[PDB]
């Protein structure tokens, strides 16, 4: 159902430079309907559907560098299309809750 | 509700951040949930969690200094029924004696690890059914004798897909009710010796898909309901339908073994019993149906069984 | 705004009787993905830039039943929203 492509901030981290800057993308957020099945037959199925990404495109971005580091070049994802479905492993770190988008080490 | 380091609400305690560099010892013992995440720390000592009665889950993710997990650590919590130990890319040794009797325990999740063996399950004991999880863990090479005895006296779901595994000894899964068993994406495993499913009672669900498995055993298989086998290149026979009994669902790689079985029947014994009553399905089991539901069907022009 | 309901108990259709219904969690739950965070990579094997954050509606308690002639089945005495175990590639 109400999974949606909504605009987030994210923080890109620069190490080198004790900080992180934002900026606005495309992502997924939502609700997906799930069942808990009450009869536990081992050739079920049991299968559950999360909000995510079902296409995207990565996009490059300058970050600036401090004095005595150059400025340098970050490539992030971006969501073109979204969808309840499976997450996808190849491509996705699939967990209950990561740092969120706009975690920065340094604020 | 609070706490000296970590946040804290509803008897949910999250410790964050690099200012935890051990597992604090003033933590509430009535605590449900505990949270270690993106912690400077190098070791989760011996009994860190014994005597939380009331721990359900535990969650350890993202630790890039951790090493170590001592013995006895997951110990005296009767109520646990979920682990999660998640991207703790320096972890490469979990003590054999970690893992203690945990009579509650539904899920444990070990992904994105240094470990390079499958963690001790034995003395683990479980009443209730448990997925065992481990995943995207690439030091992972070898499956060994008796690796899933004990953990569990109810019925057990494998999945030790994307892993390093190339390495699968006899009598790996002896002495278990296996489920499912998800073996995918480990590309360097090339053989399944014949004594694999020795002792072990199913698996109902197999999946070998992308990985150099040559050839499936001649034994063990008598309750296999469904295969996968996506992208299973050199995996060229595969047993006839009369030793795979059960077989009623198979995603395959070469179109000729699809054809092999719309083409063999099966079904007798009559059947039963009570499914009563009074572009895809739900519930039904009424052994409705039809020959082995098999992919890719040889669509596209062509005949199958050669000529 | 496309409605949907908060995970809750309901009736099974199957396995469901006059004065014997069977109660089943279903519903909906948040979820959502974004790029991981470099903190995050550090910390990663196996890099995945995509990180998914989801929650599942199961039954956070329940009794165990037989009806209909024999099938185990269990009877959901409550929900939440809780972690996905069964929604991986
Ligand atoms: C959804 C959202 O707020 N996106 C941000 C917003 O804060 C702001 O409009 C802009 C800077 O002007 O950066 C973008
Ligand atoms: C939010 O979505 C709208 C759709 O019109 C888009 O124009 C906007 O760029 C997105 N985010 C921001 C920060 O504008
Ligand atoms: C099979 O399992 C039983 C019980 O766990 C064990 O005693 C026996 O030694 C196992 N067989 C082998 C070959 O290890
Ligand atoms: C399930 O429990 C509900 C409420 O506790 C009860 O009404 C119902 O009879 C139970 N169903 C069965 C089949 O025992
Ligand atoms: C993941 O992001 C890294 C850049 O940090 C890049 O090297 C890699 O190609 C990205 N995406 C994929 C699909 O590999």
């Amino acid at each position: 159902n109400s999974c949606e492509l909504t605009n987030i901030t994210i923080a890109i981290e620069k190490e080198e430079c004790r900080f992180c800057i934002s900026i606005n993308t495309t992502w997924c957020a939502g609700y997906c309907y799930t069942r808990d099945l009450v009869y536990k037959d081992p050739a079920r199925p049991k299968i559950q559907k999360t909000c995510t990404f079902k296409e995207l495109v990565y996009e490059t971005v300058r970050v600036p560098g401090c004095a005595h580091h150059a400025d340098s070049l970050y490539t992030y994802p971006v969501a073109t299309q979204c969808h309840c479905g499976k997450c996808d492993s190849d491509s996705t770190d699939c967990t209950v809750r990561g740092l969120g988008p706009s975690y920065c080490s340094f604020g | 509700c609070h706490h000296r380091i970590c946040h804290c609400s509803n008897r949910v305690f999250l410790c964050q951040e690099s200012k935890v560099t051990e597992i604090p010892s003033d933590l509430p013992r009535n605590a449900i949930e505990l949270r270690f995440v993106l912690t400077k720390l190098r070791v989760i000592q011996k009994g860190a969690f014994s005597g939380f009665g009331d721990l359900e889950k535990i969650e350890i993710s993202q630790n890039d200094v951790l090493e170590v997990i001592e013995a006895d650590v997951f110990s005296n919590l009767p109520k646990l029924h979920e682990i999660r130990i998640e991207k703790a890319n320096n972890l490469l040794y979990i003590n054999p004696e970690a893992f203690q009797n945990l009579p509650n325990l539904q899920y444990l999740l070990i992904s994105n690890t240094g470990i390079k063996h499958l963690p001790d399950v034995h003395k683990i004991h479980s009443l209730q059914k448990v997925l065992l999880d481990i995943q995207d863990n690439i030091n992972i090479h070898t499956i060994e004798r008796n690796s899933f005895v004990g953990l569990s006296f109810e019925s057990v779901i494998l999945w030790l897909n994307k892993n390093g595994i190339q390495e699968i000894h006899n009598s790996a899964f002896n002495g278990t009710q296996l489920d499912e068993l998800n073996l995918s994406d480990n590309n360097n495993l090339e053989e399944l010796p014949n004594d694999v499913f020795h002792g072990a009672s199913g698996p109902v669900i197999l999946d070998i898909s992308r990985t150099r498995i040559h050839s499936l055993p001649s034994y063990g298989l008598e309750n296999l309901k469904k295969l996968r086998a996506r992208s299973t290149y050199n995996l060229k026979k595969l047993p006839t339908l009369e030793k795979l009994v059960a077989l009623m669902e198979a995603s395959l790689t070469y179109p000729s073994h699809c054809c092999a079985f719309a083409n063999w029947r099966r079904q007798i014994s009559e059947l039963h019993p009570i499914c009563n009553k009074s572009t895809e399905f739900d519930y039904d089991l009424c052994n409705e149906v039809v020959d082995v539901t098999c992919s890719p069907k040889p669509d596209a022009f062509n005949p199958c069984e050669d000529i | 705004v496309q409605d949907c309901p908060e995970c809750t108990l309901q009736e099974n259709p199957l396995f469901s009787q006059p004065g014997a219904p069977i109660l089943q969690c279903m519903g909906c739950c948040f979820s959502r993905a974004y790029p991981t965070p470099l903190r995050s990579k550090k910390t990663m094997l196996v890099q995945k830039n995509v990180t998914s954050e989801s929650t599942c509606c199961v039954a956070k308690s329940y009794n165990r039943v037989t009806v209909m002639g024999g099938f185990k089945v269990e009877n959901h005495t409550a929900c939440h929203c809780s972690t996905c175990y069964y929604h991986k590639s």
